[PDB]
Protein backbone atom coordinates (compact mmCIF):
# COMPACT_ATOMS: atom_id res chain seq x y z
CA UNK A 1 0.00 0.00 0.00
CA UNK A 2 2.27 2.93 1.19
CA UNK A 3 5.70 2.31 -0.46
CA UNK A 4 4.20 0.74 -3.64
CA UNK A 5 6.37 -1.77 -4.11
CA UNK A 6 10.08 -0.03 -3.73
CA UNK A 7 12.58 -1.96 -1.94
CA UNK A 8 15.82 -1.42 -0.90
CA UNK A 9 18.48 -4.10 -2.14
CA UNK A 10 19.77 -4.59 1.68
CA UNK A 11 17.07 -6.51 3.63
CA UNK A 12 17.81 -5.22 7.07
CA UNK A 13 18.06 -1.52 5.95
CA UNK A 14 14.42 -1.97 4.21
CA UNK A 15 13.00 -3.43 7.53
CA UNK A 16 14.41 -1.04 9.86
CA UNK A 17 13.33 1.77 7.16
CA UNK A 18 9.74 1.16 6.95
CA UNK A 19 9.11 -0.15 10.55
CA UNK A 20 10.39 2.93 11.60
CA UNK A 21 8.23 4.80 8.91
CA UNK A 22 5.37 2.51 10.21
CA UNK A 23 5.76 3.36 13.70
CA UNK A 24 6.55 7.19 13.53
CA UNK A 25 2.88 7.56 12.17
CA UNK A 26 1.02 4.67 13.56
CA UNK A 27 -1.94 6.93 14.85
CA UNK A 28 -1.47 10.01 12.41
CA UNK A 29 -4.37 10.76 9.76
CA UNK A 30 -3.17 11.02 5.56
CA UNK A 31 -2.72 14.41 4.90
CA UNK A 32 -4.58 13.80 1.84
CA UNK A 33 -7.93 13.03 0.92
CA UNK A 34 -7.51 9.68 -0.48
CA UNK A 35 -4.25 6.97 -0.02
CA UNK A 36 -3.23 6.86 -3.33
CA UNK A 37 -2.27 10.42 -3.38
CA UNK A 38 -0.56 9.90 0.28
CA UNK A 39 1.04 6.51 -1.23
CA UNK A 40 2.18 8.63 -4.25
CA UNK A 41 4.06 11.21 -2.37
CA UNK A 42 5.53 8.43 0.03
CA UNK A 43 6.93 6.87 -2.93
CA UNK A 44 8.29 10.24 -4.28
CA UNK A 45 9.99 11.13 -0.76
CA UNK A 46 11.44 7.12 -0.75
CA UNK A 47 12.57 7.29 -4.31
CA UNK A 48 14.59 11.20 -4.03
CA UNK A 49 16.08 10.22 -0.83
CA UNK A 50 17.24 7.15 -1.26
CA UNK A 51 20.96 7.62 -1.36
CA UNK A 52 20.52 9.06 2.16
CA UNK A 53 18.77 6.66 3.70
CA UNK A 54 21.06 3.87 2.38
CA UNK A 55 23.88 6.13 3.75
CA UNK A 56 22.56 6.20 6.91
CA UNK B 1 111.72 1.74 -24.53
CA UNK B 2 108.00 1.02 -24.43
CA UNK B 3 105.01 2.99 -26.16
CA UNK B 4 101.44 2.09 -26.15
CA UNK B 5 98.17 3.55 -27.28
CA UNK B 6 94.96 3.39 -25.66
CA UNK B 7 91.48 3.76 -27.42
CA UNK B 8 87.77 3.55 -25.98
CA UNK B 9 84.22 4.37 -26.41
CA UNK B 10 81.42 3.60 -24.09
CA UNK B 11 77.86 4.57 -25.65
CA UNK B 12 74.94 4.07 -23.26
CA UNK B 13 71.09 4.73 -24.34
CA UNK B 14 68.81 4.46 -22.00
CA UNK B 15 64.39 5.04 -22.01
CA UNK B 16 62.33 5.05 -18.25
CA UNK B 17 58.53 4.66 -17.78
CA UNK B 18 56.75 5.18 -14.84
CA UNK B 19 52.63 5.55 -14.42
CA UNK B 20 51.12 5.98 -11.61
CA UNK B 21 47.43 6.29 -10.15
CA UNK B 22 45.85 6.61 -6.78
CA UNK B 23 42.65 7.27 -5.22
CA UNK B 24 41.70 8.47 -1.85
CA UNK B 25 38.38 8.64 -0.60
CA UNK B 26 37.59 10.60 2.67
CA UNK B 27 34.26 10.01 4.53
CA UNK B 28 32.52 13.02 6.33
CA UNK B 29 29.11 13.70 7.87
CA UNK B 30 28.91 17.33 6.36
CA UNK B 31 28.69 15.73 2.83
CA UNK B 32 25.72 13.64 4.11
CA UNK B 33 23.93 16.55 5.24
CA UNK B 34 24.41 18.00 2.11
CA UNK B 35 23.31 15.33 0.40
CA UNK B 36 20.09 15.13 1.55
CA UNK B 37 17.86 17.91 -0.89
CA UNK B 38 20.36 17.45 -4.01
CA UNK B 39 17.49 15.25 -5.71
CA UNK B 40 14.35 17.43 -4.19
CA UNK B 41 16.00 20.38 -5.77
CA UNK B 42 15.53 19.33 -8.97
CA UNK B 43 11.43 20.07 -8.00
CA UNK B 44 11.53 22.90 -6.47
CA UNK B 45 12.46 24.55 -10.35
CA UNK B 46 9.86 22.09 -11.87
CA UNK B 47 6.96 23.02 -9.54
CA UNK B 48 8.04 26.95 -9.29
CA UNK B 49 7.81 27.65 -13.07
CA UNK B 50 5.39 25.07 -14.96
CA UNK B 51 2.58 24.33 -12.66
CA UNK B 52 -0.65 25.93 -10.89
CA UNK B 53 -0.07 27.54 -7.20
CA UNK B 54 -3.83 28.09 -6.09
CA UNK B 55 -5.89 25.90 -4.87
Amino acid sequence: MFFKGFMFNDERIDRYFKESFTLRFLYREIGRQTVESFASQVLYITMTHEDYIYRV
Amino acid sequence: LRNGESDTKRNTQSQNEMNRTGLTKQYLIDNLQKLYSMRDTIFKTYDKECFLHIW
